[PDB]
């Protein structure tokens, strides 16, 4: 929302997406797919 | 009780076992396998799973572009390519100690950077890409295309949008609209780029979306094209002092046929690759035109496989009875596919290193060495799989009775001959290749060089001869100008084409020598064992004097039991499973040939690969041993350089290389009754006896931990050598 | 399987009943909360003075109890998508129950929180 | 001859105990029962692990899988030529007679038996499987 | 028993056989097992790779025999 | 002798026989014949 | 000539590779007493060497810049400039012997085929009639064509064995 | 036995037992001679003592010094 691209990332877009994929999000992944694996029939 | 992870196979479904878990995502993409398949629903389920690998594709791409826009420097490598180094992304890694911020900050950045060994830099420029707008303009748009093939394949898979397998089975419309659309309006649509603005864009011109219906192509326009005086397109070329980027020594072609490369980009010239897309897409569009389809004209892809039948009945009931072997059989065609991509992905690679088609991309060496070994390799496992699915068309489906005396079943007759005369070539290729390398070595280390055996390569020296290279001294076609060929060229590519190849600081024909005769020797026992062991089991897929109802226990299964002395690996799955390792060991001498010949070729020293890969003991102290100097001091007790990363990875390919030989060295048993003491020692131990498995942990299946091990050796193969390939490349 | 002096020894055997998991009767809330707090006190301790920041000056207990918390929320969320993935069917112990279950998980995050707490304010 | 019932109160042959017999397994899913008549007390080898001196007439073994009570089986019909029989208790009490189930050892022929998976073709004479493709049946039994 | 043996290897090479001068001793590898064999790395660099060369360059030497044999065993 | 002869005519023995005297045939021509690169 | 290759004659590397590896060993010669065993042989290994890098050059083994003699494989090439007596005339020499071998094999197979127990004279090699089968394959080529042109060489294909297609 | 009495007759002819004996540190153990054929001789090397052979690692030189073996008669 700057210059001209008006979609470039934040400076602290790293320090947010680095850190939510690779340990929040897999986390959800895991869990998720853990219950349904497990999921009885 | 019964689960619902393997909705597809009930049986892994009621499994108690931990087997259901890893089955069910092995079994997941053979629908072919699942409970209550139709051939209809496998044809639209298969073309919905092609939209989703499109989908993939084109948001892989994207996010290239974005992050290179975003986080690299592309205006600033446009401006120097020949210094700046291409940066593919930034590294936000919460563990980096400070000495790894500092030493990870190269290509011009202000944080630790990727420099990036793809080489999307060297094509974008020369494709017209100037600004990081160009990519976020192009990320966003591919991004688009990316999501409409996602609802597509939601489209094609809700009633009334689902093909009928009638739909699936019109082959002579499918490949007419493929090849006159796909790939003739996809060639004559990049002519169209090429001449509009990629050639603008060299020449210092912005033809982009904001003037493109303003601005002429060429200066007379489309006139010499309607007069037919198309040659006014071919007149006045970019001369030799042109600047890529610049009106400097700027022409006014669009399209022509100069040949060679361009001087300062050292890559073919854009206009040569302009008229080449439009002829080759005229091509395409007239072929397409060739199958029948609603209208009449045309001709039925079946009439012509039977009515080509050898009059001698040399060949049986030659083609006849095929159009329905290969239209009713999706691993047929599956393999052919396979085969054919496989095999364009090499020439991809061997064309692509000899006439760079990207400016600055010899420039770059890592990037050249990375994208040659990156395309032979993918092509080696592609072929795997063409074998693979074709061994799977034996047995899934092929009708012996439909079939009969056509030249595909005649092969089975002489399953043998094929099968045994690869075995004599391979025994041949392999007892010489190899004596003369040890010959050779022998004499090295005996102090006699001049007794080792170096046979020199006549045969291809010709053909490179032939081609124009003089250095030979045979003076045959192209090399005698006063020959018809050489003649006739001459007014044309020929004045270029020789200019390049007769010349020494590139890749068009280098000169061989006999260290190349072995290495290419080396490379077909490669090609011939690989092959025999997958036309074996293609061969053998359905029937063998040991287990002569292999069909009727299908591709995959472990053995047929210890009876009948050993039924070990005695599955057609088995034969794809060793044949990956001969893949490897193949490409594994062909990429190490590449690296070395071009190593020594960049250093300068051209003497040492012509003399040293006479001998084998050269190969490892001269290439090996002396490139992985540099990669292994990445991180030592006295600090560490931006090569720590390739030095961690070659370690790691290492073990995972390692891990991947328990899995094929150790067999189902120790392990198995390993678990069955772990399962005791927990339901006995207390506070630890309260957490308890929902499924009974048991040992990797036999078929599972042959590709387990395999997975993890193909891994390190490919770590291992990407670390040395790029590390030792990028040190110099 | 074997009754040997160590696995029925009436001392251990009693020392097994009053842990927080056999004594069966307590309410699973409160046999989650005691083994909360246990597991949950030591935690901080690894981080302190073995972590990345265990040499700088104030801020390597911080960051030890700070990291000992994140784990002990990790540890949370295994407990409760063990439960359901193991009470599907909610099956004597209420612990071992589904209800049972997810009772424990939460006096466990609230006891072993409470213990990291304890730590820092031990420091 | 009468599908033999279990006594479950026959004397267990003699053994201190082993870490090698039965688990959860027992309870939550099923175990066996082999039995048979000794004509003196002789140690034997289990087939779980280590000796057991069988007792002088009746004798009952638990174990939680088919083979090891078979393997028993044979070693008593052969290295002391019992003729032992095995059931298969059910977590609810329900006792099924496994071996022989019939009276004559499944090796002798005996009238009464119908015939269970026979296919009546050479090996050979199976058809291929494009034949089955799609059909989610098995070359051999179609 | 490799690993063993790459321990004496290193370690004396290291630590013990070397030429006693003035005032010192100059070990085989100048004392570099301390510092350099704590990572797997040190073994590769200044064991494997590093040791290897006499036998990589064996060739033309009385002790051309073991470079021979050294590839022959790989 | 009958039976001493069978067995040196026994596999192991007359390949052990055969390779020997190839062995040396080869050995003692390059010994009177050296560096037989060409054939000249 | 041909592609590059010098003659090793005319070729300067070769005639260093001469001049440095008789130095090399005449490095090693004077650390040794003039008549010691040790010396005697250096004098032998610096006069086999000599004529070794002689009798190559004689035979007109062109080489490259690496003083390396190098081979010509075409017969055309090898034949037209002389050059036969490398890899063409050998290639003939081995396969004579190489068929002579296979040839004389195949006669001892066939005749303990039938013979009693064929099985028994594999391990316990017949040395007698083995012995007379070894002469019989020097004119192997003559009697295997005559065997081609007799259809005997081969066997029917409606006698092997071959695996369930 | 064979093997061992073997040791001691190649060390008997073809060694420079006695020529070690006299300067133990400086010559290097030798006592496998290596016919001079196919180049093979490169193989026997300069161990010291007027003798070129094959510097041997199995401790045997040192073993016969430590048994009063002063000549090559014993
Ligand atoms: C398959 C393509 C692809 C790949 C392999 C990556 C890979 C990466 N991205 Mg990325 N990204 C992509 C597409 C892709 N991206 C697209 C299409 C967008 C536009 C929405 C972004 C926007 C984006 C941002 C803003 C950031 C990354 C970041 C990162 C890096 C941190 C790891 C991560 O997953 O963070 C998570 C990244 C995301 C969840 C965004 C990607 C979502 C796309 C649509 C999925 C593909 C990582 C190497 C971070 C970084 O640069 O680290 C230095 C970061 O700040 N990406
Ligand atoms: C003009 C009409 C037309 C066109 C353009 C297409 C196009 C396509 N069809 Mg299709 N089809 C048509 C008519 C048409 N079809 C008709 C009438 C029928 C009814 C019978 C079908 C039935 C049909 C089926 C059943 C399927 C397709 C599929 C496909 C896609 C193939 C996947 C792919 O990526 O190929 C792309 C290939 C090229 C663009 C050209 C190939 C050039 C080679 C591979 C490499 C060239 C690289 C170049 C030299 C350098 C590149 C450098 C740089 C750019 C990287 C493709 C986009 C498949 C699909 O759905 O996939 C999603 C498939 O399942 N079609
Ligand atoms: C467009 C290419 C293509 C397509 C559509 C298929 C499709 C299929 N393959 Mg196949 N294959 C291919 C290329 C392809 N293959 C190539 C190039 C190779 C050589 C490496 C193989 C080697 C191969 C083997 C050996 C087997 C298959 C099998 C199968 C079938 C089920 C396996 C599966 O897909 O589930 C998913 C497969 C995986 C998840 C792979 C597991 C491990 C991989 C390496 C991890 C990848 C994770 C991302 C399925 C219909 C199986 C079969 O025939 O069924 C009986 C099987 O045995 N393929
Ligand atoms: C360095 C490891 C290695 C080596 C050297 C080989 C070598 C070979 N493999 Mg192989 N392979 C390997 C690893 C290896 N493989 C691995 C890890 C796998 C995965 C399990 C496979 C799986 C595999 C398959 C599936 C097949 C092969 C086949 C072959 C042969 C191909 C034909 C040939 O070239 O004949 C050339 C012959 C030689 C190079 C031998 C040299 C001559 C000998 C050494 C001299 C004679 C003995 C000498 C005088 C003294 C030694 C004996 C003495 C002590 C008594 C070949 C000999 C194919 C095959 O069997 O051929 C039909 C084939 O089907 N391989
Ligand atoms: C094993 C495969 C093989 C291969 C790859 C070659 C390859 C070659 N051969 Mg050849 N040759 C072979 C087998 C092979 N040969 C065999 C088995 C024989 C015995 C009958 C010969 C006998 C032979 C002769 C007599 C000659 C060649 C010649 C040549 C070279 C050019 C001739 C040509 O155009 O095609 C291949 C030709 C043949 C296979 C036989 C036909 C003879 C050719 C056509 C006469 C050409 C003469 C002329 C000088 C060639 C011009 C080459 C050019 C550089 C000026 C060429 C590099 C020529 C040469 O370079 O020698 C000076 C030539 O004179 N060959
Ligand atoms: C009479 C002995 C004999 C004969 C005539 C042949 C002939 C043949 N073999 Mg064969 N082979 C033999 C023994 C023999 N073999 C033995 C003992 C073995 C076990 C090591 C093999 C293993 C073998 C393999 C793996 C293959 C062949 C193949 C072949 C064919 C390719 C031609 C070739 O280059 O030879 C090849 C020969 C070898 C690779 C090794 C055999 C070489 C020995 C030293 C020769 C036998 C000498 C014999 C002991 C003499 C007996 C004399 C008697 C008085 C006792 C060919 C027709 C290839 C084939 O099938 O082609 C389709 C192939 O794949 N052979
Ligand atoms: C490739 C051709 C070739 C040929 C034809 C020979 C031939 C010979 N070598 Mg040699 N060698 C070669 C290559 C070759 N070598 C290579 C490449 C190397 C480097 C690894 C060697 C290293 C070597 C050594 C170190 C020695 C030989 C020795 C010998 C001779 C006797 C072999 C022996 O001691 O067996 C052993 C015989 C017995 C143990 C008696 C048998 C009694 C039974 C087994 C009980 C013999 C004439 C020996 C020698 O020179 O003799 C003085 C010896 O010392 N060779
Ligand atoms: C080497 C010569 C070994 C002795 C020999 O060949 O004949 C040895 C002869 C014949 O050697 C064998 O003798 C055995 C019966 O005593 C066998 O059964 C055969 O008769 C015969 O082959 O017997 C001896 O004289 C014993 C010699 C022991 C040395
Ligand atoms: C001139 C020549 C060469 C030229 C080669 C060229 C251009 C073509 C070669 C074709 C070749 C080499 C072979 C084709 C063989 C095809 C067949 C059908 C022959 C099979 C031979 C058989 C069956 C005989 C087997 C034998 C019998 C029966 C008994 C004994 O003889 C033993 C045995 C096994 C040999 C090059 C490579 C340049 C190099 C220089 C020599
Ligand atoms: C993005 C990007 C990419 C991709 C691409 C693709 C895959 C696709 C595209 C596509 C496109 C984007 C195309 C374009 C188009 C446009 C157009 C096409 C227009 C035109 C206009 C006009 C005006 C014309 C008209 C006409 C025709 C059409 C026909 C004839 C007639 C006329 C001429 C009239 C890449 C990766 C390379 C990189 C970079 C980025
Ligand atoms: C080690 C070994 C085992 C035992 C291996 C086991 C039990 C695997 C244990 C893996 C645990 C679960 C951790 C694995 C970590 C993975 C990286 C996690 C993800 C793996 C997939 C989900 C991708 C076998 O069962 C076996 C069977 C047949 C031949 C060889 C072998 C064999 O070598
Ligand atoms: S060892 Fe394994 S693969 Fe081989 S026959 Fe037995 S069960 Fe089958
Ligand atoms: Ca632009």
């Amino acid at each position: 929302a700057a210059g001209s691209y008006p979609f470039v990332p934040p400076s602290w877009a790293p320090s947010v997406f680095v850190p939510l994929t690779g340990l929040v999000l897999p986390a959800i992944a895991m869990a998720t797919l853990f219950v349904y694996i497990e999921k009885d029939n | 009780a019964t689960k619902l992870f393997p909705k597809f196979s009930q049986g892994l479904a009621q499994d108690p076992t931990t087997r259901r878990i890893w089955f069910g995502l092995a079994v997941a993409h053979d629908f072919e396998s699942h409970d209550g398949m139709t051939e209809e629903n496998l044809y639209q389920k298969i073309f919905a799973s092609h939209f989703g690998q499109l989908a993939i594709i084109f948001l892989w791409t994207s996010g290239n572009l974005f992050h290179v826009a975003w986080q690299g420097n592309f205006e600033q490598w446009g401006a120097d390519p020949i210094h700046v180094r291409p940066i593919a992304h930034a590294i936000w890694d919460p563990h980096f100690g400070q000495p790894a911020v500092e030493a990870f900050t190269r290509g011009g950045a202000s944080g630790p950077v990727n420099i990036s060994t793809s080489g999307v830099y060297q094509w974008w420029y020369t494709i017209g890409m100037r600004t990081n707008q160009d990519l976020y303009v192009g990320s966003v748009f591919l991004a688009l295309v990316s999501a409409i093939f996602l609802f597509a394949s939601w489209l094609h898979l809700q009633p009334s949008f689902t093909p009928s397998l009638s739909w699936f089975k019109d082959a002579e419309s499918r490949l007419n609209h493929h090849l006159s659309g796909l790939f003739g309006v996809s060639s004559l649509a990049w002519t169209g780029h090429l001449v509009h603005v990629a050639i603008p864009e060299s020449r210092g011109k912005h033809v982009g979306w904001d003037n493109f219906l303003t601005q002429l192509p060429h200066p007379q326009g489309l006139t010499p094209f309607w007069t037919g005086n198309w040659a006014a397109y071919a007149q006045n070329p970019d001369s030799a002092s042109h600047v890529f980027g610049t009106s400097d020594g700027a022409g006014e072609a669009i399209l022509t046929f100069l040949g060679g490369f361009h001087p300062q980009t050292q890559s073919l010239w854009l206009t040569d690759m302009a008229h080449h897309h439009l002829a080759i897409a005229v091509i395409f569009i007239v072929a397409g035109h060739m199958y029948r389809t609603n209208f009449g004209i045309g001709h039925r892809m079946s009439a012509i496989l039977d009515a080509h039948v050898a009059p001698s009945g040399r060949l049986g009931a030659g083609h006849k009875g095929l159009f329905e072997t290969v239209n009713n059989s999706l691993h047929f065609q599956l393999g052919l596919a396979l085969a054919s991509v496989g095999t364009i992905c090499s020439l991809v690679a061997q064309h692509m290193y000899s006439l760079p088609p990207y400016a600055f991309l010899a420039n770059d060496f890592t990037t050249q060495a990375s994208l040659y070994t990156h395309h032979q390799y993918i092509a080696g496992f592609i072929m795997c799989g063409a074998f693979a699915h074709g061994a799977i068309f034996w047995i899934r489906d092929y009708d012996p009775e439909q079939n009969k005396g056509n030249v595909l079943a005649r092969m089975l007759d002489h399953k043998e001959a094929i099968i045994s005369h690869l075995s004599w070539v391979s025994l041949f290729l392999g007892f010489h290749t190899l004596g003369l390398y040890v010959h050779n070595d022998v004499m090295q280390a005996f102090g006699t060089p001049e007794k080792q055996i170096l046979i020199e390569p006549v045969f291809a020296q010709w053909i490179q001869a032939a081609h124009g290279k003089a250095f030979y001294g045979f003076d045959l076609l192209l090399s005698s100008s006063s020959s018809s060929a050489a003649s006739a060229s001459q007014t044309l590519w020929l004045p270029g084409w020789l200019d390049a190849i007769n010349n020494n600081q590139n890749s068009l024909f280098l000169t061989i020598g006999p260290g190349d005769f072995l290495v290419h020797h080396a490379i077909a026992l490669g090609l011939h064992t690989t092959t025999l062991i997958l036309v074996k089991g293609a061969l053998d897929a359905r029937g063998s004097k040991l287990m002569p109802d292999k069909k009727d226990f299908g591709y995959s299964f472990p053995c047929d039991g210890p009876g009948r002395g050993g039924t070990c690996d005695i599955s057609a799955y088995d034969a794809f499973y060793l044949a990956v390792f001969w893949m490897l060991n193949t490409i594994g001498w062909v990429t190490f040939y590449f690296h070395w010949k071009h190593l020594t070729l960049w250093q300068g020293n051209v003497s040492q690969f012509d003399e040293s890969s006479t001998y084998l003991m050269g190969w490892l102290r001269d290439y090996l041993w002396l490139n992985s100097s540099q990669l292994i001091n990445g991180y030592n007790p006295f600090g560490m350089n931006s090569l720590s990363v390739w030095a961690w990875i070659f370690l790691f390919g290492h073990l995972v290389y390692a891990t991947g030989f328990m899995f094929l060295i150790s067999w189902r048993g120790y392990w198995q009754e390993l678990i069955e003491t772990l399962v005791w020692a927990h339901e006995k131990t207390p506070l630890a006896n309260l957490v308890y498995w929902k499924d009974k942990p048991v040992a990797l299946s036999i078929v599972q931990a042959r590709l387990v091990g395999l997975t993890h050796f193909s891994v390190g193969y490919v770590f291992t050598y990407a670390a040395f390939l790029i590390a030792s490349t990028s040190g110099k | 399987m074997l009754e040997t002096p160590v696995t029925s020894t009436p001392e251990v055997a009693s020392y097994l009943s009053n842990l927080p998991a056999y004594r069966t009767g307590v309410a699973p809330l409160l046999r989650g909360v005691e083994i909360g707090r246990a597991h949950g006190f030591f935690l901080p301790g690894p981080f302190i003075k073995l972590g990345p920041l265990r040499n700088v000056e104030g801020a390597a207990e911080i960051a030890g109890c700070l990291s000992a918390a994140g784990l002990v929320i990790i540890l949370a969320a295994a407990l409760s998508i063990y439960g359901s993935a193991m009470f599907q069917g909610e099956p004597r112990d209420p612990l071992q129950s589904a209800e049972g279950w997810n009772e424990f998980t939460s006096g466990f995050t609230v006891g072993a929180l409470s213990g990291v707490a304890w730590a820092f304010a031990c420091t | 001859w009468t599908e033999p019932t279990l006594n479950p109160d026959t004397p267990s042959p003699i053994f201190g105990g082993s870490t090698g017999g039965l688990l959860r397994k027992a309870q939550v899913e099923e175990f066996y029962v082999i039995t048979w008549e000794s004509n003196k007390e002789q140690i034997f080898e289990m087939p779980t692990g280590g000796a057991a001196i069988m007792r002088k007439g009746p004798n009952l073994l638990k174990f939680a899988r088919k083979e090891q009570c078979l393997a028993l089986t044979t070693q008593l019909r052969t290295k002391f030529k019992f003729t032992p029989c095995f059931y298969r208790v059910y977590p609810s009490g329900e006792v099924q007679y496994l071996h022989p189930k019939d009276g004559v050892y499944p090796e002798k022929v005996n009238a009464g038996r119908p015939g269970v998976n026979q296919n009546f073709r050479r090996i050979g004479e199976n058809v291929n499987p494009i034949k089955v493709k799609f059909t989610g049946n098995g070359t051999m039994d179609i | 028993l490799s690993i063993a043996i790459f321990h004496f290897s290193w370690k004396m090479q290291s630590d013990v056989w070397g030429t006693v001068t003035a005032s010192g001793v100059s070990h085989i590898t100048g004392g570099n097992f301390a510092q350099s064999a704590n990572t797997i790395n040190g073994w590769l660099r200044d064991f494997l790779w590093a040791q290897s060369s006499q036998v990589i360059q064996s060739y033309g030497s009385a002790l051309s025999a073991y470079g021979l044999m050294f590839l022959g065993a790989h | 002798m009958k039976n001493f002869t069978t067995y040196l005519s026994t596999a192991p023995v007359v390949a052990l026989a055969w390779f020997t005297v190839t062995a040396a045939l080869l050995i003692e021509i390059n010994r009177f014949f050296p560096d037989p690169l060409v054939f000249s | 000539d041909i592609a590059g290759l010098t003659p090793c004659s005319e070729s300067a590397a070769y005639a260093k590779r001469l001049k440095n590896e008789v130095k090399g060993l005449n490095k090693r010669l004077k650390n040794y007493e003039a008549d010691s065993a040790p010396a005697i042989a250096l004098k032998a290994t610096i006069e086999r060497t000599q004529n070794r890098f002689a009798n190559y050059a004689k035979a007109g083994l062109l080489c490259g810049a690496d003083g390396l003699p190098h081979l010509i494989s075409d017969p055309g090439l090898a034949l037209k400039y002389g050059h036969a007596g490398e890899v063409f005339i050998p290639t003939f020499g081995f396969l004579y012997v190489a068929g002579w071998i296979g040839y004389v094999g195949r006669l001892y197979l066939n005749m303990v085929k039938g013979e009693a127990k064929p099985t028994e004279k594999e391990i316990i090699i017949d040395v007698p009639a083995a012995l007379r089968l070894t002469w019989q394959g020097a004119t192997w080529p003559v009697q295997v064509v005559a065997e081609l042109r007799a259809n005997t060489l081969t066997e029917k294909a409606e006698n092997i064995t071959i695996s369930p297609r | 036995f064979i093997w061992l009495s073997g040791m001691y007759f190649h060390g008997a002819r073809f060694s420079n037992y006695e020529a070690w004996l006299s300067d133990p540190v400086h010559i290097k153990p030798s006592a496998q001679v290596v016919w001079p054929v196919v180049g093979q001789e490169i193989l026997n090397g300069d161990v010291g003592g007027g003798f070129q052979g094959i510097q041997i690692t199995s401790g045997f030189f040192q073993l016969w010094r430590a048994s009063g073996i002063t000549s090559e008669l014993q």
